[PDB]
RNA sequence: UCGAUGUCGGCUCGUCGCAUCCUGGGGCUGAAGAAGGUCCCAAGGGUUGGGCUGUUCGCCCAUUAAAGCGGCACGCGAGCUGGGUUCAGAACGUCGUGAGACAGUUCGGUCUCUAUCCGCCACGGGCGCAGGAGGCUUGAGGGGGGCUCUUCCUAGUACGAGAGGACCGGAAGGGACGCACCUCUGGUUUCCCAGCUGUCCCUCCAGGGGCAUAAGCUGGGUAGCCAUGUGCGGAAGGGAUAACCGCUGAAAGCAUCUAAGCGGGAAGCCCGCCCCAAGAUGAGGCCUCCCACGGCAGCCGGUAAGGACCCGGGAAGACCACCCGGUGGAUGGGCCGGGGGUGUAAGCGCCGCGAGGCGUUGAGCCGACCGGUCCCAAUCGUCCGAGGUCU
RNA sequence: CGAAUGCCGGCAUGAGUAACGAUAAAGAGGGUGAGAAUCCCUCUCGCCGUAAGCCCAAGGGUUCCUACGCAAUGGUCGUCA
RNA sequence: CCGUGAGGGAAAGGUGAAAAGAACCCCGGGAGGGGAGUGAAAUAGAGCCUGAAACCGUGGGCUUACAAGCAGUCACGGCCC
């Protein structure tokens, strides 16, 4: 279950026999695994991988000593890579050939406190014929007496954007291991210079 | 890190550097390459180019013609490997980006609108004049 | 959703906002030093500083732009002749923005001064 | 992008002029037909003894829309009309001829016919 | 609309209870390194006008 | 319930039932095949757009895998509407000597900014999880999602006189819905550029500013936020089952799917997939860090590892929270190069009686985008913060 | 007296909540003063101009001028009225 | 004060025997208070006899952050007097 952590640049397009394939670009590697689980000592198996050096001023005594305990050089971010047990010291982009499959992840862009014909999609009231200060509102969130009460999981105006999502059976277009660079056709989430994980993927 | 330069570099390789200069008002004939039955034709299109979006790599460029008595306007990425090449045919002097106001003008009057551009002409002969 | 945008609104509308900012240079490339609230000076720094670093320029042409945000001649030749002079080596940052410990009265609006820098 | 009430010019010999879309024939809930596409309209204008008639029920494949249509290759294009070729439910052009350009998907959907007469395909 | 209004008076303890975040956080102050006034960080000293070390206004 | 429980239809938003409209799995069939009919299992998902009418409903047009029926005060007016109806006006038909009446028709007719509590959508503060901290995690348990059509290959083969035309298996392309993204297509882009009219002004010309909107009009418009645009998803697979189909098999020498026992078998139940989550008080685990300080399971005081306040800020955000940075520094602002937009500035010179045109010139101006540079400001500092109870 | 949507008065809740009366608009400097976004002066910007400017008449009745004041009225502040 | 008018129609008492009604000093612009002084008494200080109740606040003792409820009653236990 090969993965990688890695930043988001942006996204151009290039081509491929006669054909265009938006892609957008990951600096992934190189990540430095800083500590591998184990079923025995933690109960489970994954690598803890290391992104980015850090300013070790900015380091401070625990973090500085795990990094020790690994051999491993300061670093800005540490994620997991589940049921992932890497041969050796260094992950990088390598892992991935041209044509596989990925799925990726991403803290979505934050849109804030949006309405519901953002976050839910609704449709609101009309503009005209008569609406009373509703264009933009959702409508009905009950029946009457029974229940006399609103759902759980109701759909309502709220903070939207900004969480995890993970993107599905991206398609590795190229990797460019000079920079540590890998192209994805396809979307992926967050805004650019922003975190994601590159992750095998889990489909057919 | 820088984003843009990465960018640039995934683009690098994609890049044309043999197409001609051009503006709007100018026209143009662009031999491109099209599939069909069951080979690859390279199929000429000439018009008045109405509008260069530029981003370097993401420039794309519009192109009008008036073919059979329709209207026609298609969409080219400036640096397309489908673009055989482009012959320029005439330097209009547009006084303007885009010339989204030629849709709605007669042939004549989008004549007076984009009058030769000498300047661009004569500079063109200019060249050509190799050894 | 303000997602990367630059320069803020000031509760004033298209024009007000450029007279302040410029009412604000005025006010500015005239004493050296005025008082007013965090953020009106904050985002006056980088309307001057464009103007004086045309005064830097010297040449016909910059005047005249100058001269349509500040109108006055002699502030204007104010502004190329003393001002403008000791600042051609300096490569920007020509004002300078301090914050005020006390607190106005009426508003408790946080007080802060910009002044041209030596 | 083609709905219902989007009137669509003609472009054959079939004496209609210009027709209203009334339905797609692209699914259970399509909701634009565009190039190459198949839609049911009624004929809102013809031409005095001509095959169809002001009122007649017909197919015909939409082969020039006024909205652009991309293209694996980047590309696009974009006529300054939305134009229809009346056929039959075999996709057969009841007209002799068609009028103008067409758009080079509708070879690909099964056109070929019109793709042939069509003074210039794009 | 239809004029919401409350259905019962709101109890000492539910209002007193609600206030549990009305306490006003005291202003933070330092002291000034050449007067020795204690003023709020990052503002210019209103007891001798020093700010950065270097003098800045009259006082 | 009349010291008020506002009553039709629609819009919006759902959610449940299953006597199932569709997709799925079966038995019987007057089931040859394809396509139908009739019962059984199944409520996961879906169940279009229109014309008439206030209408529910119904009829009709074009489609479809299909265009299901019903409950939630004939769901839903402190959520909207207000066509019907159901105050006062007016009129028609009818009844009444009349005043007036009928619900029969007809045109018109005030629908009330502020949510205390439960409830819901999101977000914090406090505390607690026996030492105190900084990080990375297990996932009990919840939520989300779950749809379907078409065409070619098998094959014009099995089947059938013929028209028509498969199961099983294998590919390709769509529709509606969903999550995210902004390379392309396409919008906005409040002062990024330019053009233009009338007026007042600076400075007479020239060159400019103000106002005409909360941009004066117009033509263009980066970033950002967007969709019509782009990528992706529905699954595969494993397990247990429903209606059905059996293996072996007594009772009951035959027979029987069951009484002992073992199989096959649904879009549905369980897991798998995406997201949350240890307040999971059952408060979990792992890595590193700190320590065994003074005075008298408690108190007071000073530190450690750490954090908080303060500041410069951010595609993070109502405040708060979260994330980066604070001179050991590229966080913001300015300056510089690039991108980008507008599309050839002012000034001078030449042609023209003149409005103008030409060259200097892709020139000048020039927000957000990708980077560099200590010029400007994040100066200087303060306050909390362990001594780890008992078997 | 414990109730009459009772009568008179006092004090609470909603709550530091809506709102503070036209989106024509504000910015800096100097002075004053215990105290200033809110008063005076100065420059820049905006706003009415068949008026939001100038007269007369009804009506109000000392609100006009000046000096000294800011508890209360001024929807904030006030050294201003 | 309400109403054009006939007409409607309030609320509002108390220092002390005697002002002997707080000189003077102190913080403050003032209001207000802190000592001094008067008085038998000053939480009789003129916003004054007595000063209840709602209502508001400061300090103290017990108690509360896995609980559920007409809030109370019975039993027990812990802490405080
Ligand atoms: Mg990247
Ligand atoms: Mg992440
Ligand atoms: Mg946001
Ligand atoms: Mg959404
Ligand atoms: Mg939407
Ligand atoms: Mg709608
Ligand atoms: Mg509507
Ligand atoms: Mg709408
Ligand atoms: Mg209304
Ligand atoms: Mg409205
Ligand atoms: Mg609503
Ligand atoms: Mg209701
Ligand atoms: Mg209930
Ligand atoms: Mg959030
Ligand atoms: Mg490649
Ligand atoms: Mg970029
Ligand atoms: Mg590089
Ligand atoms: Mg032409
Ligand atoms: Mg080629
Ligand atoms: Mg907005
Ligand atoms: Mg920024
Ligand atoms: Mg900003
Ligand atoms: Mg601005
Ligand atoms: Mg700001
Ligand atoms: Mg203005
Ligand atoms: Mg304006
Ligand atoms: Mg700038
Ligand atoms: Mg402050
Ligand atoms: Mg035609
Ligand atoms: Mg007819
Ligand atoms: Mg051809
Ligand atoms: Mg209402
Ligand atoms: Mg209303
Ligand atoms: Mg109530
Ligand atoms: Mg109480
Ligand atoms: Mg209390
Ligand atoms: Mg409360
Ligand atoms: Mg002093
Ligand atoms: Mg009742
Ligand atoms: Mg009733
Ligand atoms: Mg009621
Ligand atoms: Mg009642
Ligand atoms: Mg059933
Ligand atoms: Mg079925
Ligand atoms: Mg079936
Ligand atoms: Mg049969
Ligand atoms: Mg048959
Ligand atoms: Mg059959
Ligand atoms: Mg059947
Ligand atoms: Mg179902
Ligand atoms: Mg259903
Ligand atoms: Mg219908
Ligand atoms: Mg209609
Ligand atoms: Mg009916
Ligand atoms: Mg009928
Ligand atoms: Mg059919
Ligand atoms: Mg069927
Ligand atoms: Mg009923
Ligand atoms: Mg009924
Ligand atoms: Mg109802
Ligand atoms: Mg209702
Ligand atoms: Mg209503
Ligand atoms: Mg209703
Ligand atoms: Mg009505
Ligand atoms: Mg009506
Ligand atoms: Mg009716
Ligand atoms: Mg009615
Ligand atoms: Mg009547
Ligand atoms: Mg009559
Ligand atoms: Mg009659
Ligand atoms: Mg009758
Ligand atoms: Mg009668
Ligand atoms: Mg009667
Ligand atoms: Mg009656
Ligand atoms: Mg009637
Ligand atoms: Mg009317
Ligand atoms: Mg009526
Ligand atoms: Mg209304
Ligand atoms: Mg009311
Ligand atoms: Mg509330
Ligand atoms: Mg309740
Ligand atoms: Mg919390
Ligand atoms: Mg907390
Ligand atoms: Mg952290
Ligand atoms: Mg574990
Ligand atoms: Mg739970
Ligand atoms: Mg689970
Ligand atoms: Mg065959
Ligand atoms: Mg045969
Ligand atoms: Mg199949
Ligand atoms: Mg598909
Ligand atoms: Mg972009
Ligand atoms: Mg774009
Ligand atoms: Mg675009
Ligand atoms: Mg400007
Ligand atoms: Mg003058
Ligand atoms: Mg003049
Ligand atoms: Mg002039
Ligand atoms: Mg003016
Ligand atoms: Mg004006
Ligand atoms: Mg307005
Ligand atoms: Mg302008
Ligand atoms: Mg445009
Ligand atoms: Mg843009
Ligand atoms: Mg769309
Ligand atoms: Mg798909
Ligand atoms: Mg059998
Ligand atoms: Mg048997
Ligand atoms: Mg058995
Ligand atoms: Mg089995
Ligand atoms: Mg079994
Ligand atoms: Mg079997
Ligand atoms: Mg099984
Ligand atoms: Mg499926
Ligand atoms: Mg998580
Ligand atoms: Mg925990
Ligand atoms: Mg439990
Ligand atoms: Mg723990
Ligand atoms: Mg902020
Ligand atoms: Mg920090
Ligand atoms: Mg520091
Ligand atoms: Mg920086
Ligand atoms: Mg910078
Ligand atoms: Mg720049
Ligand atoms: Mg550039
Ligand atoms: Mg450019
Ligand atoms: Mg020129
Ligand atoms: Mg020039
Ligand atoms: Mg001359
Ligand atoms: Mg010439
Ligand atoms: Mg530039
Ligand atoms: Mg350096
Ligand atoms: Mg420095
Ligand atoms: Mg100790
Ligand atoms: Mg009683
Ligand atoms: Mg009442
Ligand atoms: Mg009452
Ligand atoms: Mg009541
Ligand atoms: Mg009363
Ligand atoms: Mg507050
Ligand atoms: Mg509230
Ligand atoms: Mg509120
Ligand atoms: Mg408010
Ligand atoms: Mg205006
Ligand atoms: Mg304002
Ligand atoms: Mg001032
Ligand atoms: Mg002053
Ligand atoms: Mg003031
Ligand atoms: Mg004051
Ligand atoms: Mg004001
Ligand atoms: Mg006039
Ligand atoms: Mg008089
Ligand atoms: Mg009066
Ligand atoms: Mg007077
Ligand atoms: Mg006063
Ligand atoms: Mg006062
Ligand atoms: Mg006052
Ligand atoms: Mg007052
Ligand atoms: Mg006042
Ligand atoms: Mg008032
Ligand atoms: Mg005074
Ligand atoms: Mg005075
Ligand atoms: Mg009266
Ligand atoms: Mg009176
Ligand atoms: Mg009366
Ligand atoms: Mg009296
Ligand atoms: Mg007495
Ligand atoms: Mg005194
Ligand atoms: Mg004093
Ligand atoms: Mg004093
Ligand atoms: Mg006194
Ligand atoms: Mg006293
Ligand atoms: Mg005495
Ligand atoms: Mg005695
Ligand atoms: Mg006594
Ligand atoms: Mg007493
Ligand atoms: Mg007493
Ligand atoms: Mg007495
Ligand atoms: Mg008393
Ligand atoms: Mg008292
Ligand atoms: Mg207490
Ligand atoms: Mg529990
Ligand atoms: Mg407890
Ligand atoms: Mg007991
Ligand atoms: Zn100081």
């Amino acid at each position: 279950m090969k993965g990688i952590l890695g930043v988001k640049v942006g996204m151009t397009r290039i081509f491929r026999d006669d054909r265009a394939v938006p892609v957008t670009v990951i600096l992934a590697g190189p990540c430095p695994v800083v500590q591998r689980r184990t079923p025995e000592k933690d109960g489970y198996t994954a690598v803890q991988l290391g992104f980015l050096p850090q300013n070790p001023k900015r380091v401070n005594r625990p973090l500085k000593g795990h990094f020790a305990k690994a051999g491993v050089e300061p670093v800005r971010i540490l994620r997991e890579i589940r049921d992932f047990n890497p041969e050796g010291d260094t992950v990088t982009v390598e892992i991935f050939k041209p044509g596989e499959r990925v799925d990726v992840t991403g803290t979505s862009k934050g849109r804030g406190f949006a309405g519901v014909m953002k976050r839910w999609n609704f449709a609101g009231g009309p503009d005209s014929h008569g609406a009373h200060k509703i264009h933009r509102h959702p409508g009905s969130i009950g029946n009457r007496k029974t229940p006399g009460r609103v759902y759980k999981g109701k759909k309502m105006a709220g903070h939207y954007g900004a969480e995890r999502v993970t993107v599905m059976n991206l398609e590795v277009v190229d990797v460019i291991p000079e920079e540590n660079l890998l192209l994805v056709k396809g979307a992926v989430p967050g805004p650019n210079g922003g975190l994601v994980i590159v992750r095998e993927t889990k489909k057919a | 890190m820088n984003r843009g330069a990465l960018i640039k570099l995934v683009e690098s390789r994609y890049v044309r550097t043999d197409l001609p200069e051009f503006r709007p008002g100018d026209t143009v004939r662009v031999s491109y390459k099209v599939k069909e039955g069951n080979r690859t034709r390279i199929q000429d299109f000439e018009g008045i180019v109405i509008r260069i979006r530029r981003n370097g790599f993401n420039t794309t460029f519009t192109v009008r013609k008036v073919s059979y008595g329709v209207g026609v306007e298609r969409i080219f990425p400036l640096h397309s490997p489908l673009i055989q090449k482009i012959d320029i045919v005439q330097r209009g002097r547009a006084r303007r980006a885009k010339l989204y106001f030629i849709r709605n003008l007669s042939d004549r009057e989008i004549r007076r609108k984009l009058r030769a551009d000498r300047k661009r002409i004569d500079q063109d002969r200019a060249a050509e004049r190799a050894a | 959703m303000r997602h990367l945008k630059s320069g803020r609104k000031l509760n004033r509308h298209s024009s007000h906002r450029l007279a302040l900012y410029r009412n604000q240079a005025k006010s500015l490339l005239t004493h050296g030093r005025i008082t007013t609230t965090v953020p009106k000076a904050k985002e006056l720094r980088g309307f001057v500083d464009h103007l004086i670093h045309l005064a830097k320029r010297g040449d016909l042409h910059a005047r005249r732009l100058v001269l349509r945000d500040l109108q006055d001649v002699k502030l204007v030749r104010k502004l190329f002749d003393e001002i403008a002079p000791r600042y051609r080596d300096r490569q920007g940052g020509y004002t300078r923005v301090l914050k005020l410990a006390e607190r106005r009265r009426g508003d408790g609006a946080p007080l802060a001064l910009v002044e041209l820098v030596e | 992008m083609i709905q219902p009430q989007t009137y669509l010019e003609v472009a054959d010999n079939t004496g209609a002029r210009k027709i209203m879309c009334i339905r797609v024939l692209k699914g259970s809930n399509a909701k634009y037909a565009t190039v190459g596409d198949v839609i049911v309209a009624s004929v809102k204008e013809a031409i005095p003894r001509g095959a169809v008639k002001e009122g007649d029920v017909v197919k015909a494949v939409v082969v020039r829309t006024k909205k652009e249509i991309k293209r694996p290759d980047g590309s696009a294009i974009r006529f300054d009309d939305n134009a229809a070729v009346i056929i039959n439910n075999q996709l057969e052009p009841r007209g002799t001829r068609v009028f103008g350009p067409v758009a080079r998907e509708l070879r690909e959907k099964g056109f070929m016919k019109i793709v042939s007469l069509a003074p210039e395909v794009l | 609309a239809k004029h919401p209004v409350p259905k019962k008076k709101t109890s000492k303890a539910r209002r007193d209870a609600r206030r549990s975040h009305h306490a006003l956080t005291p202003p933070t102050l330092v002291p000034c390194p050449e007067c020795k006034a204690m003023k709020p960080p990052h503002t210019v000293c209103p007891e001798c006008g020093y700010y950065a070390g270097r003098k800045v206004l009259e006082v």
